[PDB]
Order: C-alpha cells, then sequence, then structure tokens
C-alpha cells in the first residue's frame, strides 16, 4: 500500500522535478552566471533574488534539526562540481542524490508559487501610500 | 559603566561608520573638501584626506585606531588614506548581517585572514613588469 | 495663505504623479466596508478618501470632468493642475498679484490650442475595422497592468465592432452607447 | 436564437447571445484569472478603455497627436517663441506656463526608475536641431521610453501605436486651466472645526 | 609647472611594481575570492563572500561623486573581469581582455592602461593589510569598561 | 513616499517569522487562541492565516495567495508565503540607495522568465529511452 | 548629509541679506545694535560686515573673501556678495 501512494501521485501529474534543494541551487546558480548579460541595476535585483531562493533550503534544515551554516557551504561545492543532482538528505545529514533515493516532488507546486510569490510582490512595492477608513 | 553582549558591538559599528561618512565626500579627486571648526571658531580647506583625520576631534576607542591607521599611513605611503578607512569600516558594516546569522567573531577573523594571505599572490598575477613600450606609449597618459 | 493652500494639494499631488504612465503604481485605499480596493483610476481613488480640504475639492471636481465627458485624462488633469500651483509659487515671491497670472494663464491658452491643430499629422478615417480599432484603443488601455495590453487589445477591439451598427455617410445620429457593454469576471 | 449553457471559470453559468438576426448594441466580454484584485482593474480599463469610443464621433474624433512625453516638450518651444514676441507683464507666465509641461516628461523618468538628468537632456537636443531649410525635418515624434530593454536613448513613439487622442489632450488643457485659475483667485477660506 | 608635472611619472616609474588603478585591482579580487570561497568552506564561505563584496564600496563611492549611477558602474565592472576570467587559467585568449577601470573624469568606462593611471603595489599589499589589523582590533572587543 | 514600502516589508516579515518553523512536515506547530476561546492547532499554512484575519493590506495580500495554493494546488501554501517575504526582504536595502521600486519590480520579473525556463530543463520527462507506464514507477 | 548644503546656503543669504539695501548711491542707513549699547549708523557695507559677528562658519569665509576685495578695490564689496548670495538662491 505504500508503494501505490507513491506512484498515485507521481501519475497525476506527469511534471516531475527533483527535490531536496537540486532544483532551489541549480537556478539560484544558473541567474549569476546569466546575469553578465544583465549587467547594471538588473544585474544586483536578480542576484538578490537568486539569494532569497535559497531561505527554502534553510528553514529545512533548521526545522529538522540540521545546521543551515554549514548544509549551504558543503551543498554548493558538490552541485557546482562533478553531478548537479546532489542534494540534501533529510535524515541523517550528509551530500547525497535525491534522484538515487527516489525521492520526488511536483514541480507544479513550485511553478504555481514563484509566479504567485513574484506577482505579489510587485503589489507590495507599487504601494506609496495606505488609507485605510473607518467602519 | 559596563556594557557587553551585542548592544557595544552595534555601538562601536555605528561609531565608525559614523566617522566613515564623513570622509567618504572627500574620496577621490572629484571628492569633496570640508571645514574643521576648532572650539576658537577658526577653520581651514583642504582636499586632503590625511589632514582630516589629524585635525578631526573624535572621542571613540576605535575612532583613534583609524588615526593610527592614518598615521600609519602616511608613514609608508601617504596615497590612500581615505581608502584605507573605507575599506576598514565596510567589513564593519557587513560584520552585523553576520551576527544574526550564528558566525562566530573568529571564524569572521579567521576567514579574513585566509583571504588576506591567498589574495597576496592573486596579486602576483596582476602585477607586471612595465610594458607597451613598443608600438604605441602608454607613458604620454600618464603626465 | 495662497503658500497653504498649495501645500494641502502637495500632499495629494506626489500620489498622482506616480499614477499616469506605462510605469505608474498603484495606491491601496481601504473601504469603509471592510474590503481592499486598488485601482490606477484617479477618479475612483478620489471618491472613497476622506478629503476636508475644500481647495482639493476644486480639482476633484475638475476630475469628475475627465472621468464623465471623456474616457481618458483623468490621471493627467492632476498633474498639470498641481504642478501649475507649484510654478506659480515663483511670481507670488516676486510680488506679483493673481490676476495677471491668471491673465497670463488665459493668453497662453488660447496660444496653446491654436497650434494644437497644427499638431495633428494623421486622421483616423473611421473605418471601424478590427485592425483600425487598435490603434485609438491601445493607449487608453495601457498604463494599467502593463504587458497584458496585447492580449486586452483584441477583446476591446471586437466587442466595439460588435456594438457600432453598419451605416455610412450619416453622422448625425449618435451609435455607441457606454452601458451597452457589460464585463464579467469569475475566479 | 441561441440559448446555451457553458463552463466560465470552472462554474455552469447559463449564456445568453446570438449570431445574426436580430442585431442587438449590447455585448460582453469574458474575463478569467486567478487573482481576484487584478480582475478589478481590468474591468474598470475596460470601462475607460471603451469610453473613448464616444470621443470618436465627429467633434475632432478622427485627428491625433503624439504622446508618451513627444508633445508636451514639442509644446515648450512653441509657447518660448510667444514670450518674447508679446510685450509686456505677461512675459513672466508665459514662461512659467512652458515649464509646467516639464512634470509630464519628469513622472515618466522617474516612476520608469531612470534617472532625472537622463531622460530630461536627451528630451531637448532631439526636439531642438538645426535644419538647413524651413520645412521641418527628422522627427518630431521622440517620446519618453520605457528602457528597460534594447541599448540606450529613445525611440519613436509610432513603432507601438500609441498616441493621445486630440478629444482627450485638449479638453484636458482647458479643465487643469480652470481648475487652477479657481485655487489661485481664492486668497481667503472660513471653515470650522469637524 | 613643469616639476610638478615630471614628479607624477617619476614618482610612478621610480617603483618597478605598478598595478592599474581606478577601480582595477578591487574589481579583480572580487572574482578570484568567489570561486576561491567555494574550494574552502568550513562556514569560512560566508566570510569570504562578504569580504570580496566589501571591495566594491571604493567604486561605488567614486560613481557618487562621478555624478555616474553607482548600480550601473559597479554591476557591469564585475561582469567585465568576470567574463575575462572564463580562459585566463586555460593560458589562451581570443577577445578577452582585461585591466577594465574606471574614468572619473570622463564618466564612461577605458581602459586605464592606457589611460595613464596607475598606482605601486606596495602602496596596495600595506592597504588591504593595515585596513584589516584595524578591523579585527575592533571586533576582538565585546566590552565597554569605563570608569 | 518610500517610507510607506518600509513599513510593508517589516508587516510581511513579522507574518514570515511566525511561518518559518511552519515549513517542512517536521516543522514546529503554531497555536492560535481566537476570541471565541476556541483553541485549534494546525500544520498546514492556510489555516493559520485565515484564523489571524490581519486587516494589514500587504499581510492579507500573502494570505489570498495561500489560499489560491491550497485550493487549485494544496501544496505549498507555507513556501509560498516565506519566499514572497524573503523576497521583501533583499529590496530592502535598495531604496536606501537610490534604486527605484519600479526596476527592482522588473528586475524579479526578469530572474523568472529565466528561472521558469530552467525548471522545464531540470525536470525528468523520457522519451528515446525505451520505457513504458510501468518501469518508470 | 544634505542638512549642510542647506546651512551653507542659509548662512550665504543671512549675510546678503543685510546688504540687500546697501547697495548703490541710494542705499540707505542701517543700525548695529552693540551689546555695551553702542550704534552704529555708517552706511558703509564693508565697515559694517567687519563688526558683525556671525555662528555658521560659511558666514566667516564670505567675511574674508569679502576682506581681500575691500583692499584691492575701495568699492564693489556689498556687490559681490549680492550676487554671488542670489546664485545659491536660484541653485
Amino acid at each position: 500500500h505504500d508503494a501505490i501512494m507513491i506512484v498515485k501521485r507521481a501519475l497525476q501529474n506527469k511534471l516531475i522535478v527533483a527535490g531536496g534543494g537540486a532544483t532551489e541551487m541549480e537556478v539560484s546558480k544558473c541567474l549569476r552566471d546569466y546575469s553578465k548579460t544583465i549587467a547594471g541595476k538588473q544585474q544586483m535585483i536578480i542576484n538578490a533574488f537568486a539569494k532569497a531562493l535559497e531561505v527554502i533550503p534553510r528553514q529545512l534544515c533548521e526545522n529538522a534539526g540540521f545546521d543551515a551554516i554549514e548544509i549551504l557551504n558543503k551543498l554548493r561545492l558538490a552541485h557546482s562540481k562533478g553531478e548537479k543532482w546532489y542534494g540534501v538528505v533529510f535524515e541523517t545529514e550528509n551530500i547525497g542524490d535525491n534522484f538515487a533515493k527516489f525521492v520526488w516532488e511536483p514541480a507544479l507546486v513550485k511553478i504555481n508559487a514563484l509566479n504567485s510569490a513574484t506577482e505579489a510582490t510587485n503589489l507590495i512595492l507599487s504601494v506609496d501610500e495606505t488609507i485605510t477608513n473607518k467602519g | 559603566e559596563k556594557i557587553s553582549g551585542d548592544d557595544i558591538r552595534n555601538q562601536n559599528v555605528l561609531a565608525t561608520m559614523a566617522v566613515a561618512n564623513v570622509v567618504k565626500s572627500s574620496l577621490g579627486p572629484v571628492g569633496l573638501d570640508k571645514m574643521l571648526v576648532d572650539d576658537i571658531g577658526d577653520f581651514t580647506v583642504t582636499n586632503d584626506g590625511a589632514t582630516i583625520l589629524s585635525l578631526l576631534d573624535v572621542q571613540h576607542p576605535a575612532g583613534k585606531i583609524l588615526v593610527e591607521l592614518a598615521q600609519q599611513q602616511d608613514r609608508e605611503i601617504g596615497d590612500g588614506t581615505t581608502s584605507v578607512v573605507i575599506i576598514a569600516s565596510e567589513l564593519l558594516k557587513r560584520a552585523n548581517e553576520l551576527v544574526k546569522n550564528k558566525i562566530h567573531p573568529t571564524t569572521i577573523i579567521t576567514g579574513f585572514r585566509v583571504a588576506l594571505r591567498e589574495a597576496i599572490r592573486f596579486i602576483n598575477e596582476v602585477l607586471s613588469t612595465s610594458v607597451d613600450t613598443l608600438g604605441k606609449e602608454t607613458l604620454i597618459n600618464i603626465a | 495663505q495662497i503658500i497653504k493652500s498649495i501645500a494641502a494639494i502637495r500632499e495629494l499631488h506626489q500620489m498622482c504623479l506616480t499614477s499616469m504612465g506605462p510605469c505608474g503604481r498603484n495606491k491601496i485605499i481601504v473601504n469603509h466596508l471592510g474590503k481592499i480596493i486598488i485601482t490606477n483610476d484617479a477618479a475612483t481613488m478620489l471618491r472613497e478618501l476622506d478629503i476636508v480640504h475644500p481647495a482639493v475639492k476644486v480639482l476633484v471636481m475638475a476630475t469628475e470632468q475627465q472621468k464623465i465627458d471623456m474616457g481618458d485624462g483623468t490621471n493627467l488633469v492632476m498633474i498639470l493642475a498641481g504642478e501649475l500651483l507649484n510654478v506659480s509659487e515663483k511670481l507670488i515671491s516676486m510680488g506679483l498679484s493673481a490676476v495677471e497670472i491668471i491673465q497670463g494663464y488665459n493668453m497662453a491658452r488660447k496660444f496653446t490650442l491654436k497650434e494644437l491643430d497644427e499638431m495633428v499629422v494623421g486622421e483616423i478615417t473611421d473605418k471601424n475595422d478590427k485592425n483600425e480599432l487598435l490603434k485609438m484603443i491601445k493607449p487608453v488601455i495601457s498604463s494599467k497592468k502593463y504587458g497584458s495590453e496585447d492580449i486586452l487589445s483584441e477583446l476591446v477591439s471586437e466587442a466595439v465592432s460588435h456594438v457600432l451598427p453598419v451605416a455610412q455617410q450619416a453622422g448625425e445620429i449618435p451609435y455607441f452607447n457606454v452601458d451597452s457593454i457589460r464585463v464579467v469576471k469569475i475566479m | 436564437e441561441t440559448v446555451k449553457t457553458m463552463e466560465i471559470g470552472g462554474d455552469r453559468v447559463t449564456v445568453f447571445k446570438q449570431e445574426q438576426g436580430e442585431i442587438s448594441r449590447t455585448s460582453t466580454i469574458i474575463l478569467r484569472g486567478a487573482t481576484q484584485n487584478n480582475l478589478d482593474d481590468i474591468e474598470r480599463a475596460i470601462d475607460d478603455g471603451v469610453a473613448a469610443v464616444k470621443g470618436l464621433m465627429k467633434p475632432s474624433g478622427g485627428k491625433l497627436l503624439p504622446g508618451a512625453g513627444a508633445t508636451e516638450i514639442e509644446l515648450i518651444s512653441r509657447i518660448t517663441k510667444y514670450g518674447e514676441r508679446t510685450p509686456g507683464l505677461l512675459q513672466l507666465a508665459i514662461k512659467q506656463f512652458a515649464v509646467a509641461f516639464e512634470v509630464v516628461p519628469r513622472t515618466l523618468a522617474e516612476t520608469a526608475g531612470l534617472d532625472v538628468n537622463e531622460v530630461l537632456p536627451n528630451l531637448y537636443a532631439a526636439h531642438n536641431v538645426t535644419e538647413p531649410g524651413a520645412v521641418k525635418t527628422d522627427h518630431l515624434y521622440k517620446g519618453v521610453d520605457i528602457d528597460g530593454e534594447s541599448d540606450e536613448g529613445v525611440k519613436d513613439i509610432r513603432e507601438e501605436n500609441i498616441y493621445d487622442m486630440l478629444a482627450t489632450k485638449k479638453f484636458a488643457i482647458n479643465v487643469a486651466t480652470e481648475a487652477a485659475t479657481t485655487v489661485l483667485s481664492i486668497d481667503q477660506i472660513i471653515m470650522a472645526k469637524k | 609647472s613643469l616639476h610638478d608635472s615630471l614628479s607624477v611619472v617619476k614618482r610612478t616609474l621610480e617603483s618597478g611594481n605598478v598595478v592599474p588603478g581606478g577601480g582595477c585591482v578591487e574589481a579583480a579580487l572580487n572574482i578570484y575570492l568567489d570561486n576561491f570561497a567555494t574550494t574552502v568552506g568550513s562556514r569560512e564561505q560566508l566570510a569570504i563572500a562578504e569580504f570580496a563584496a566589501a571591495l566594491l564600496i571604493i567604486p561605488k563611492t567614486l560613481a557618487v561623486n562621478a555624478a555616474k549611477d553607482s548600480s550601473e558602474l559597479v554591476a557591469k565592472l564585475r561582469s567585465y573581469h568576470a567574463a575575462s576570467q572564463m580562459a585566463k587559467p586555460e593560458d589562451v585568449k581570443r577577445r578577452s581582455y582585461r585591466n577594465y577601470g574606471l574614468d572619473l573624469i570622463r564618466g564612461k568606462i577605458v581602459d586605464e592602461i592606457h589611460a595613464g593611471v596607475l598606482e605601486p603595489t606596495i602602496s596596495k599589499v600595506k592597504s588591504l593589510k593595515s585596513a584589516l589589523e584595524a578591523c579585527v582590533a575592533i571586533l576582538r572587543i565585546d566590552t565597554m569598561i569605563t570608569v | 513616499g518610500k517610507g510607506q514600502i518600509i513599513s510593508n516589508i517589516n508587516a510581511c516579515v513579522a507574518v514570515q517569522e511566525a511561518l518559518k518553523p511552519t515549513l517542512g512536515p517536521l516543522g514546529s506547530d503554531i497555536l492560535i487562541v481566537t476570541s471565541n476561546q476556541k483553541t485549534t492547532i494546525s500544520n498546514d499554512g492556510a489555516t493559520i492565516l485565515k484564523l489571524l484575519d490581519v486587516v494589514h493590506p500587504a499581510a492579507k495580500t500573502l494570505v489570498d495567495i495561500s489560499r489560491a495554493q491550497d485550493a487549485e494546488v494544496g501544496d505549498g501554501t507555507t513556501s509560498v508565503t516565506i519566499l514572497a517575504g524573503e523576497l521583501m526582504k533583499e529590496a530592502k536595502p535598495f531604496l536606501e540607495e537610490g534604486i527605484s521600486s519600479h526596476l527592482i519590480m522588473k528586475g524579479y520579473r526578469k530572474a523568472v522568465s529565466l528561472a521558469v525556463e530552467k525548471i522545464n530543463e531540470l525536470a525528468v520527462d523520457i522519451t528515446s529511452e525505451k520505457s513504458s507506464g510501468r518501469e518508470l514507477l | 548629509g544634505r542638512q549642510a548644503q542647506i546651512s551653507n546656503i542659509t548662512a550665504a543669504k543671512a549675510v546678503a541679506d543685510v546688504i540687500r539695501t546697501c547697495l548703490g548711491p541710494k542705499a540707505m542707513l542701517k543700525m548695529l545694535l552693540d551689546p555695551m549699547g553702542g550704534l552704529v549708523l555708517t552706511n558703509d557695507g564693508h565697515a559694517i560686515l567687519r563688526e558683525i559677528d556671525v555662528a555658521h562658519p560659511a558666514a566667516k569665509s564670505m567675511l574674508e573673501l569679502s576682506r581681500t576685495q575691500d583692499e584691492e578695490v575701495g568699492d564693489g564689496t556689498t556687490t559681490v556678495i549680492i550676487l554671488a548670495g542670489e546664485i545659491l538662491a536660484q541653485c
């Protein structure tokens, strides 16, 4: 029954990406390399967006007991060198491949959340005045 | 009085930041000068950042370190008095975010010492003997 | 006292300066019914805001002239009228009475309106074609929700062409109506 | 002719429409989206969009002028020309009348993230040139560019087919002058505690 | 007045070791410390990353007095040197050029080697060594006792 | 002016700092006591934000996008608020240097277009591997 | 910050505030109140400036620059301060 429930959620959504910080670290790394043509005031804005994407794996390691300081330094070294599929193990702290452990996450969760976080951010940054009427 | 913890750490950064923000206007030849008024009421006008820190009156233990930093720079070279203060003050500004990250100050100091000696060999690949003396002259634009 | 009347409008002047234009920004205004309402159009925001200054209500009533008789210029009338008071402070400091200031604008208004007839290069043939209506409708739909003006252009141009009846060589009888187009929205 | 029931936005609703016969002047624009607040501005943008169709009638509905900062800068050169032409004390008010139009391109540069020292001198040099001839040449259509793309400078606003209708611009000038006239004509006010 | 103009070249050529100025030293070290921070780790990567970005305040301050946008000059300066370091360790280059500086007079990015702005290395090493020596003594004080 | 944006940043961080420990299946849970005196404990962030009912518009905006995340999808309700709030913190020092908020908004939009393009590349879709609906699962 | 630039323009205007009517052959007479009870009714522009006690240091710079012009030429002392004072007002 446990094996059926794992493949059940994978059949509903055919778009699957590697979780466990793998995809989160690669997106932040690619934006820093492509920022060379984004050079100018638009470069530092996207460079901060890549750093803002690191809060997701942080709280996951802090809530599980792992040290968020050491896990981020060792993950980037193993991600940039060799294979990019190396993630963070959720049981025992160590470098590992989530694609090897067959632990997957649906991509539509991160895609819909990325557009919703950016759209809601543009609404708040655009408000220079707020008036609240009583009633 | 005795003050410890992160309260005195933030005051030391804001004190050096206030001293740094005064001399940031005189950096470079295009920079702006300033007037230093004493208790008598007189003043002076100069664009040299080395003479400003000597005549500037600031009461603070780290502020006097910057005064000794300016005195040591003039006895060795004499150029970059404003630059050496801004670089030293910028590291104190970024050290604030490292405190909220639970980073120990020794690792902050050790990380800078390793990066200092490592950057020495990086300059060796940068620095080079005088070249470009054939086919063109780069000495004509210096003067 | 003439400066204090400008400072009261200046408080709401900077809000409208960030409105007009495709890069403009939107302000959140909480309605008295406990519902968050945000919009670019100033004529809608000025109604929900509580303004106790009577001098500001002059620009509010002047804004309704842009909303009712026209379909554009609600953000433009607040920027133009607000700047005329700022440039007038230089003449007040010099000791010039408000008569020559008002008389100067009336003489300059007739000079500007006369030149507007020479500022027109092309003229719309009023063909009411689907591709021809995209030229007039696009700038009006613009300056709100930037980036969606290309898709919303085909939706408005197709609905207007359906309201307009087929006729030729008759300009006496009006055709289009504002209330004849009702927009629906579903989450 | 036709009454059916279709799914709009995920819910089953009965649609009321037709095809050819019994020509009707009523139309409906269907909108869809996830955000509820974004659907309010798009709905209000259509109401302001269809209201411009009323201005397409005989009273100068076909005439047009370039917008996005193109006309506001070009009118400054004509107003300053009439300043020295008209003698008397009106010279002070005419010169300040053209300066008051510089706020439109300034806000477009500030709301776009562009520097104030950049867009303003570039617009003056574009609309002021020395042409060996009486007929004006080159391009008077230069507006305020959004930038954030391409390389540098501005571009012809006619490329994007964006312009301000004369009925909107000409009627807005008369309202703007009468709005500031009332404020400048009131030298005293009397209010009460509210 | 000629003696003042000759003293600029004589004192510059007096030291056989010179490096390009105008922000070339601070920008070059920023790229080298980025890849070096990943090769060490052990909680020291965050300190090197902040120490590398701290060198960009010198060209940013000069851009303020030059009326030019600091976000345009500093950000593009980092991308120009980072693109030139791609083929640098390979000992081969085609379109890759180094020594991209900043001109405060003309407000444009030009080569400082052709511009004629040079500073000796002796002033470079003693500047970064004395700046950190004074910075460590400040961070080592956790308590202020005033009698 | 620009000072109101800074006040809105702290409003999103105050909501984020409460939802930071709630990220993950092993994360902490928030205990909210309503004025009705009924105390409930929920792991998912939707119900947590529904009981608060924050009057502040920027904090309420994060609640609306969280309800839509739990409705149309059902996963990522806590992560969408943390990501949107942390993005506000990176734009806070940019306003102090004189950078306008418009290019900051348009700067993040350019990064999303490059990020979504890389998501489809990092995804795993096998075609020529000579597989079927079973061997993959 | 920007506060010192405002005080520099304000100090230059405060010095020129006294000599506003002191320019030209029609210049009127000024009354300087001394703390000891004395008064100076002379209408000379540069003769009053030496007895004016100022606080902001930029006001002392205007007195030193006007003293140099007073030695070279006898007139035009108040002309330079008014001309340079109005530049900061327009700028």
